[PDB]
DNA sequence: TAACAGCTCTAACAGGAATA
RNA sequence: AUUCCUGUUAGAGCUGUUAAC
């Protein structure tokens, strides 16, 4: 699945509000997954942010 | 050693209608917004056209009438919504059909009633409806209406009337909507009039609503089967069905046969590998020839050694199987505590095992009730006070639980037939279960797949 | 640490990850062609690993001189492929130790040469900088070795970890269903074969939660009797010799009994009878999913044991045991709580009585008792009912079954069955695992603890 | 499938739309048989040209 | 192939309408 | 048969365990 194709974005956020998790574009949503992701791993964080933001794809 | 694993409660799915306004409650969806297809104007106006004794046309006539006026529910009114009228509901025209579209069910019929005969009164019944066949074009679904008088051969062993009636008419392609006594008395006009008006509008080519956000990659199949009581032994009749997704807006839900004789509903190697080439033809026309990333099966019985590696050699690697059968009876079930005043919640689904699941297809939603906002709903409170959990038994899945779990939610709400929020099976048991029926009866029609439209 | 933070983990930086040791070679032998996880070391021949690289790639494999490992691992030209046969590579995966981190499966240790090689690749500055990660198929069934190599790892500041994972194979197919942007031909030559025998992971127990029906049975084993026979039976024989002379005994054959020994020699005469002996069923969950006779004894004794001492009666249903009230002692104090449950609005409420339009037919409250083999556990399934006296005339109420049960809702359901199990078993589902015996007075009996609280989860929430 | 007899008051009352909407809602019949046809040949008499 | 146990489902009827 | 699937009454098919033929 491609995360930017509608349907697959829907079963995914609907999966995550399973568990409920918070619903939509709401606050304390962006740290919240990054926490629960990395489960308090700021280095493994770092390394994944770099690596998302990295310096090849920016034109 | 009480602790079990953490259930996940799947959200209700939202429902596909005008302007792809999503909505989890079909009907109040269908007032505000209006059919799915009501944007590609595919029905436009609706043409029907009456085929019944001319003793009870005027009932019949009536009931279509009535379909032109708002109504207002009495029964069930924490859930329906008031009904508005197909020209305003459905943003399309009801026909009033002319006298020559009009038929009359011819009198020898009325004798055969007497005689027993269903074989001999659906035959007849058909042979009435063939002045419609030249003017096909004409109307769109034909009302065919049997009176209570006729109720001796409504059900008997080894028949079932409007069984016979419909697989004699779909190789005609001709719709009908069978109408009987019922529908007139369920005190509640506006339950009956969204039942009618839905099944005309999705009869007639339209679509009342689709899963919204469906995935057009991933085929669902449902195999059910049905029991003729022969003489010497049993007949099972197996079918499956498809309710996949095209490359254009187009819903795509179809019933086919299996197929010379099965006295265990188990299909063999070949049986099933043959099956699993045809139902992925289907879906490869309507998706311009792309294989499918996912397959779902939906067996009422637990799959065989041989049948899962028949349903393995029939695709390719890329193609994702998900065997799953589907358990209706357990001994298993669910009280929700924080004790909540409303039963579980709908879609909430909890791993036994690994490969066994409960799912709660049955349950309380929120948001959906009309009467008293703000507080769940149960469909199903009138015939049992708890809801039953179904049990999938995985067979062939790598992993995941959400993906079976969801899907079968979401495929529980796209049965037109039905006028409530949502069923126990997804559409593809049951339309695989109504072919059953519709094959063990006529055995001429093994043939050729089916829409569902026909036999919904 | 969990193998879903080993893969979270493993994923993000398989480039620079080593690793130590049919879906796993073949996962790895594309995971290798793709550039990814660049060195692997291993013990073994195993020489299917360069053959499953050339059937992904069609070239040949570097398999390891004096220091041809040295060589290739200096040079950066990957990917390298060296078998320790246990000085000559341990230069190289000490070199190789630094670079990237390195993750073992396969081994228990147990060998001092390999032992002494990770020990001294530990102590430099920075050694397995991304992580040293043993991954065993059970964490309590490794080698003390193991373990004492990962603390010493961890007292010296490395970050080694010791994680729970399946078989190699299938971690390694885990793994490649997750690692992303990989050429057509290789997914096709691996395709991760199939999973025939699904096994999907439950979750953790979490924390609006569900209270289901099912009461878990500890007992893991039984003790029970055999009787020898000079001839041959079948079970419908028996069957019928227990309903013609009912002995104080539960009896089966796969002969299997469970009670008094004149109980015995009463069904069976002497000359019948060979010797008396015993059976201990060390797994009652396994000996009754496989066999169907087990279930059905084993499910009688619970229920023989579960109405003993109780003035509760005891009646069968379509081959289903029920707990059905006697109307002589229907006004004990302990249904007063049914009596709350049943009750109509705060009141109290009958539990037995006449159906009101019917001239014998007498209505009780009852629970169906059943047994449910579940993975490798067994459940005890209280489902509450409506039992009729006549048995074959019991759909002449069925208006009034509809009737008396038409309002029992989620509360009152719950009212019920809280109700029903505090008259089975006489505590409440707190610290509940209670005791119970069949035929306590008999050479051959059986204890049975079952969990006094209904199983439940709650919803895993953040 | 036959084409709705509408479509020729609409040609000639010179509605292009109204008649493209007709085309199309006679497609229904073909519609329900979808798996039925893999092409359709839409033909169009020379009466309607005005609507062309 | 003939019993036995359990699991599960369909075949025919009957049947009331969603927290009272 | 606008619908929903709750019950009742039965039977079959799958597995097993025995007895054999
Ligand atoms: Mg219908």
């Amino acid at each position: 699945h491609d995360i930017n194709n509608h349907a697959i974005k829907s079963k995914i956020q609907s999966y995550m509000d399973s568990k409920g998790f918070p619903l939509q574009w709401s606050p304390e949503e962006y740290s919240f997954y990054f926490e629960l992701v990395f489960r308090d791993d700021y280095e493994a964080q770092r390394k994944y942010l770099l690596e998302a933001l990295a310096s090849r794809k920016v034109s | 050693l009480s602790q079990l694993a953490a259930h996940s409660t799947i959200p209700e799915p939202l429902l596909l209608f005008k302007d792809n306004r999503t909505d989890t409650h079909p009907l109040r969806g269908l007032s505000q917004y209006g059919p799915y297809s009501a944007c590609f104007n595919l029905p436009g106006q609706v043409r029907l056209a009456y085929l019944a004794p001319t003793e009870h046309m005027r009932k019949l006539d009536a009931i279509v009438r009535e379909l032109q006026n708002p109504a207002t529910p009495k029964e069930a009114t924490n859930y329906y919504v008031e009904y508005g009228g197909f020209e305003k509901v459905f943003k399309v025209p009801l026909v009033m059909p002319q006298e020559h579209l009009r038929c009359l069910a011819l009198d020898e019929c009325h004798g055969v009633a007497a005689n027993g005969n269903g074989l001999a009164l659906a035959d007849k019944i058909v042979q009435s409806m063939s002045g419609l066949f030249r003017q096909k074009h004409a109307f769109d679904v034909l009302l065919v209406y049997l009176p209570a008088s006729w109720k001796k051969c409504f059900e008997y062993d080894g028949f079932d009337l409007h069984d016979r009636i419909k697989a004699k008419v779909a190789p005609l392609n001709l719709p009908i909507q069978i109408i009987n006594d019922t529908a007139l008395t369920r005190q509640c006009r506006a339950n009956v009039m969204w039942g009618v008006s839905v099944a005309l509008y999705a009869k007639a080519g339209g679509i009342p609503w689709k899963l919204a956000d469906w995935d057009k990659d991933e085929a669902y199949i449902g195999l059910s089967y049905a029991i003729k009581k022969n003489a010497e032994g049993q007949e099972y009749t197996t079918c499956c069905s498809q309710v996949f997704d095209p490359d254009g807006t187009g819903f795509e839900f179809v019933a086919y046969d299996t197929r010379d004789r099965k006295g265990n509903p188990y299909l063999s190697y070949q049986e099933m590998q043959s099956v699993l080439s045809k139902s992925l033809h289907l879906y490869q026309s309507s998706h311009n020839g792309r294989m499918p990333r996912k397959i779902f099966i939906h067996k009422t019985t637990h799959f065989t050694e041989d049948e899962i590696q028949g349903a393995f050699d029939s695709f390719s690697s890329s193609t994702e199987i998900e065997l799953v059968q589907i358990i209706q009876s357990t001994n298993w079930y669910g009280l929700k505590v924080d004790p909540a005043s409303y039963p579980v919640d709908r879609g909430l689904y909890q791993p036994l095992t690994e490969s066994e699941c409960l799912l709660w297809t049955q349950g309380s939603v929120m948001g959906v009730n009309q009467q008293n906002p703000g507080q769940p709903v149960f469909k199903e409170a009138a015939l049992t006070p708890l809801p039953n959990p179904i049990m999938l038994r995985r067979f062939s899945g790598n992993g995941g639980w959400h993906a079976t779990c969801s899907s079968i939610l979401a495929l529980t709400k796209v049965d037109w037939n039905n006028n409530t929020l949502y069923k126990k099976l997804p559409v593809t048991l049951v339309y695989s279960q109504v072919f059953a029926d519709v094959v063990k009866q006529t055995p001429e029609i093994v043939n050729e797949i089916y829409d569902y439209r026909f036999f919904m | 640490l969990t193998d879903n933070e080993f893969y979270q983990h493993y994923l993000q930086n398989s480039q620079h990850m080593m690793w130590f040791l049919n879906i796993g070679h073949r996962v790895l032998a594309a995971l290798l062609e793709m550039n990814q996880t660049k060195v692997v070391f291993t013990t073994n021949f195993d020489d299917v690993i360069e053959t499953a690289f050339s059937d992904i790639s069609g070239k040949h494999l570097s398999v390891y001189g004096s220091y041809a490992a040295l060589s290739a691992l200096n040079t950066e030209a990957f990917p390298i492929y060296a078998k320790i046969h246990g000085r000559e590579i341990h230069k190289c995966f000490l070199a190789a130790a630094i670079r990237f981190g390195l993750v073992v499966s396969g081994y228990s240790g147990r060998d001092e040469n390999v032992m002494t090689m990770l020990r001294a690749a530990i102590d430099q500055n920075n050694a397995f900088p991304h992580g040293l990660y043993w991954t065993v198929p059970s964490i309590s069934k490794s080698e003390p070795a193991v373990q004492d190599l990962i603390t010493y790892a961890q007292g010296k500041g490395v970050r080694a970890y010791l994680v729970e994972t399946g078989t190699f194979d299938e971690m390694l197919s885990k793994i490649w269903r997750q690692v992303k942007d990989k050429p057509a031909a290789i997914d096709a030559k691996v395709r991760t074969a199939r999973v025939c025998p699904v096994s999907i992971p439950l979750p953790g127990p979490g924390k609006p939660a569900l209270r289901t029906n099912a009461l878990p049975v500890v007992t893991q084993s039984i003790r029970c009797g055999v009787v020898t026979l000079a001839s041959p039976i079948t079970f419908s024989e028996l069957k019928e010799r227990i309903s013609q002379k009912s002995p104080k005994a539960l009896l089966t054959y796969t002969v299997l009994f469970l009670g008094g020994e004149p109980e015995i020699r009463k069904i069976f005469s002497n000359d019948e009878i060979n010797s008396i002996g015993q059976y201990y069923i060390d797994e009652i969950a396994q000996s009754v999913a496989a066999s169907t006779f087990l279930k059905s004894f084993v499910e009688e004794a619970i229920l023989t044991a579960l109405l003993r001492e109780k003035p509760i009666l005891h009646r069968v249903r379509h081959r289903t045991h029920y707990a059905v009230i006697p109307n002589a002692s229907a006004k004990d104090d302990r249904f007063l709580d049914l009596r709350k449950a049943v009750g109509f609005k705060g009141d109290l409420g009958y539990i037995t009585g006449n159906v009101t339009n019917a001239k014998e037919l007498s209505w009780a409250e009852a629970v169906s008792i059943r047994l449910e083999e579940r993975g490798g556990k067994l459940w005890i399934m209280l489902k509450p009912e409506i039992w009729i006296k006549p048995l074959d005339r019991r759909e002449e109420a069925t208006d009034f079954i509809r009737s008396r049960r038409r309002y029992r809702f989620n509360q009152c359901s719950y009212q019920i069955l809280d109700a029903w199990i505090k008259i089975l078993f006489g505590s409440i589902g707190g610290g509940g695992t209670v005791n119970i015996s069949c035929f306590p007075d008999a050479e051959f009996k059986a204890e049975f603890e079952i969990g006094t609280r209904t199983a439940f989860s709650l919803g895993v929430g953040y």
